[PDB]
């Protein structure tokens, strides 16, 4: 071709907002946090994302935490990762959840083929228990002062949204919670069944209390504080992420599961992931 | 005087689903032959609409899906296991299971389809199977496979399971279970192994790998279901004239399914059903 | 599309199911009996998607209007609005500015269009000259919801025979940040990416893409509040006519006050981008088709020009 731009000046100075939140030192993990707890550093309110937070704190990664809102994200799920920003137009690409222990990165006992039973028990962890949070967060009106103040509040302060968005919540929630048969493989069209009446809060709730006694009963053969290892690994902190948010937010059971080990336990996990931390039980 | 509603013969399993497979063999190794009736139906036959469904004549409750119906009718770290795989096995298994039989094509429509059209009345195959494959397909995620060198993938995500399964010891050992959950390994085991299909890839697994479940699901069924199990106390009528309480009725059960169809009002008019029913279970 | 002619007097009403789509419910209607109040009211729901800050856009709110035609030329028009505008697509390699406003929000505002038009024919400039207003204020005071800004648009064309008919253009754009509540004080929440301004492509100024010629962050084109284009054309010669375009341009509460006084004043430093090229222009009576070819000349690093053959169609050209 040819040389025809004759001139090529600096870059072009973006604007403000993307000064203040991306502007960035250290990767920033964005989770479903509030403003502010998540300067402090605080555990997230969503299961799915105290997870892979309680995972990374657990390998000495030291990073920021920023609210997100689960569209921004590689993929549907929120907890992706976003590495510093080396030019001031110019950013690596995100990280999604499953790699965040590929970026991390003695580390093998946070990612291990587990061995076949402790495979088998969760099942309880991300099937039975992860329903009872499904259906007493969403689908129960006790709760529905809680729900708002978390995922709707933040999220476009105008009446007639708020209600657009709590109703496509609630309609997905009671969706994930209907298929997995612990509470209802009702048959009812050649479409999901996402409705409060599509399932029973009695199948699902009895279960989650079977789920806390299995739990519990495993943990008393362990005899080194941990789920049969020394340190806190994929399993413990699988727990930790279902077993916390129900206690600081179903928390009688908790604490009453066998003799209290899954309390006590929870307790000695913010002993090893938050140690300067102080303000849970509710 | 219990009442159990069930699904047809079909493959030579008194059942057609593993939930009221598992449900059938549970009581007849536990209650006997003068206390249950087995009443073949549908899952829009029952105010519960999940199919395996007891109803205790005493009270006159229905209590819908197995877990909740083993909650009537009845170290410590034997619970425990026994919890952790009943939780293990209505998730990936049940999917794996659904892979085959309501998924892949070239074998739903040879065996599957014939299967409810000879279970059912005449005009209900229309409507029901596609629901049927639509739930057993909706929970046939999380897998990432689809109605498909391609096949390693398969094979892999088959050992995931059948390697956890593997050692239950299921049958004398390794760690001993229970009475409901080993009942409950022999309805989802039987359905992976014995059905005549046209396109078999779970077969040669389990009968190629696995010998201790293989002789287990042929040894459990040699003792409580020989020749067929029809010697379980089915409804006065037989088994085909099983449903003889419910031409009138399946009518409704058509007209309901089909209106539920509509592209607008349906949906509404499915929650306004399902609500209704529902609340004939907790007035029960 | 549906239309109705009358219901009792001269209303309409109207529906359009067509970008992924749009549900347009119009309802028109003149009030007392003068067939220029057109009165309005829609209620559109489309899920547009925007490639050059790579995600969606969910528009699904509801806008009042009013239009008015005086004896004149001019034409008022007067609108209330209410969306959506959620964004839902950032599959893609997506720059980190946009991961910051997925999100969601309401967008109360209130508009005014005012386009005097007197040139002779609308798609092809001889010896007019167009002024067109669009000022916005989004909410603020009674206005209610989460974005609060106030935003202006002059266009201001030319042209003149000696046929050639020697051409002309100008635009202009001002984005200012204004606080949530019945005052002029508080706090001014920086602008968003549904409200910053766009600039480039063949139907703004000629010889970049269709978003670039602004700040970028990688790949994706965040706008920028306050902005400035030019052109000059000459428009030599059956409406199929040829085309000498040199185009030109720019893009960039004590505290949200230095900033404005700031950028523009930043607008006058250094050279434009200033593109050129030449074309063949076509006078379609419902389109202008051009077909031209372009060499770039200045750029702000960054910013993903063409080189040639910008075929571009449309109705308000620069």
């Amino acid at each position: 071709f040819d040389y025809f731009p004759l001139r090529i000046y600096e870059p072009n100075e973006l604007p403000e907002r993307s000064q203040q939140l991306t502007s960035g030192d250290l990767p920033t993990l964005y989770v479903f946090s509030t403003d502010s707890d998540a300067r402090l550093g605080l555990p997230s309110f969503n299961p799915g994302c105290l997870k892979w937070q309680t995972l990374l704190r657990l390998a000495n990664l030291d990073f920021r935490i920023l609210p997100s809102t689960n569209h921004s994200s590689p993929t549907g799920s929120l907890p992706f990762l976003l590495p510093p920003r080396t030019s001031p137009t110019a950013s690596p690409a995100p990280i999604p959840a499953s790699g965040l222990l590929s970026f991390a990165r003695d580390l093998g006992h946070l990612d291990a083929d587990l061995p076949p039973r402790a495979q088998a028990y969760l099942a309880l962890i991300t099937h039975s228990l992860r329903n009872a949070w499904l259906c007493a967060l969403y689908l129960d009106p006790t709760h529905d002062a809680l729900l708002r103040r978390l995922y709707v509040d933040p999220a476009s302060s105008s009446r007639a949204v708020r209600a657009a968005l709590l109703h496509q919540l609630r309609r997905a929630a009671a969706e994930q919670v209907a298929t997995a048969s612990s509470g209802g493989g009702k048959i009812v069209s050649l479409a999901p069944v996402d409705s409060a009446d599509g399932i029973d809060e009695e199948a699902v709730y009895r279960s989650a209390r079977d789920a806390l006694d299995a739990l519990a009963s495993l943990l008393r053969e362990s005899e080194t504080a941990w789920f049969g290892t020394e340190r806190p690994g994929s399993f413990d902190a699988a727990l930790f992420s279902y077993t916390h948010l129900m206690v600081e937010y179903l928390g009688r059971m908790v604490k009453e599961a066998g003799n209290g080990e899954l309390a006590e336990h929870r307790e000695r996990m913010l002993g090893v992931a938050w140690p300067e931390w102080d303000g849970y039980r509710r | 005087a219990v009442q159990l509603h069930v699904w047809g013969p079909a493959f030579g399993l008194p059942s057609i689903d593993a939930e009221c497979l598992a449900a059938i063999a549970y009581l007849a190794q536990t209650l006997g032959s003068a206390d249950y009736q087995l009443i073949q139906s549908s899952p829009s036959a029952v105010p519960t609409q999940h199919l395996p469904t007891l109803y205790d004549s005493r009270t006159s409750t229905w209590i819908g899906g197995f877990t909740s119906i083993t909650a009537h009718l009845h170290a410590a770290s034997a619970t425990a296991d026994g919890t952790a795989y009943t939780a293990f096995l209505s998730a990936h298994a049940a999917p794996l299971l659904a892979l085959s039989l309501y998924v892949s094509s070239a074998n739903y429509g040879a065996a599957t389809r014939p299967a409810y059209s000879a279970v059912l009345p005449l005009p209900l195959p229309w409507t029901e199977p596609p629901a049927v494959r639509a739930a057993m397909a909706r929970r046939a995620a999380h897998l990432g496979l689809s109605s498909l060198k391609s096949r390693i993938r398969l094979e892999e995500a088959a050992r995931e399971v059948l390697d956890v399964l593997a050692e239950v010891d299921w049958a004398a050992g390794g760690r001993q279970v229970a009475a409901e959950v080993r009942c409950l390994a022999f309805g989802y085991l039987a359905l992976m192994l014995l059905p005549d299909v046209p396109r078999p890839w779970l077969r040669e697994i389990m009968e190629g790998r696995y010998p201790a479940l293989c002789t287990f699901v042929r040894d459990f069924r040699a003792r409580v279901f020989p020749q067929g199990g029809k010697l379980l106390p089915w409804a006065d009528g037989g088994a085909q004239a099983s449903a003889s309480a419910s031409a009138s009725a399946v009518a409704l059960r058509f007209v309901r399914a089909v209106m539920a169809e509509v592209p607008l009002v349906g949906e509404w008019w499915s929650r306004w059903w399902t609500a209704r029913k529902k609340r004939e279970v907790l007035a029960s | 599309n549906a239309v109705v002619r009358n219901i009792f007097g001269g209303a309409e009403t109207l529906t359009v199911n067509a970008t992924r789509s749009a549900y347009n419910a119009t309802f028109s209607t003149p009030i007392n009996g003068n067939p220029d109040l057109r009165l309005s009211v829609e209620a559109l729901r489309s899920a547009t998607q925007k490639p050059w800050a790579s995600h969606e856009e969910h528009l699904t709110g509801a806008n009042l209007r009013l239009a008015w035609l005086t004896e004149k030329g001019d034409t008022h028009a007067l609108a209330y609005s209410s969306v959506w505008r959620q964004l839902t697509g950032l599959a893609p390699t997506a720059s980190p500015t946009v991961r910051a406003d997925a999100g969601d929000s309401l967008k109360s505002s209130l508009t005014h269009t005012f386009t005097r038009d007197r040139r002779d024919n609308p798609m092809l400039p001889q010896s007019g000259y167009l002024f067109r207003s669009v000022s916005e204020l989004a909410g603020w005071g009674p206005l209610n919801g989460d974005v609060s800004f106030a935003k202006t648009e002059v266009e201001a064309s030319g042209a003149l025979p000696v046929g050639v008919s020697v051409g002309g253009g100008l635009r202009l754009g001002v984005l200012y940040p204004l606080p949530l509540g019945y005052s002029l004080t508080g706090a001014a929440q920086p602008s968003r990416i549904n409200d910053r301004f766009q600039l480039g492509g063949p139907n703004d100024v000629r010889g970049f893409k269709i978003g670039g010629l602004g700040p970028h962050d990688g790949v994706d084109a965040v706008g920028g509040d306050v902005f400035a284009a030019g052109s000059v054309n000459a428009l030599l010669p059956s409406p199929l006519r040829l085309q000498l375009y040199a185009n030109a341009g720019r893009l960039v509460s004590a505290a949200v006050f230095k900033g404005v006084k700031s950028a523009v004043g930043k607008l006058t430093n250094g050279i434009p981008s200033l593109a050129a090229g030449v074309g063949l222009v076509y006078a379609h009576p419902v389109a202008r088709f051009e077909l031209n070819f372009s060499l770039p000349l200045v750029l702000r690093r960054g910013e993903e020009g063409r080189k040639g053959l910008q075929v571009g169609v449309g109705i308000s050209f620069l």
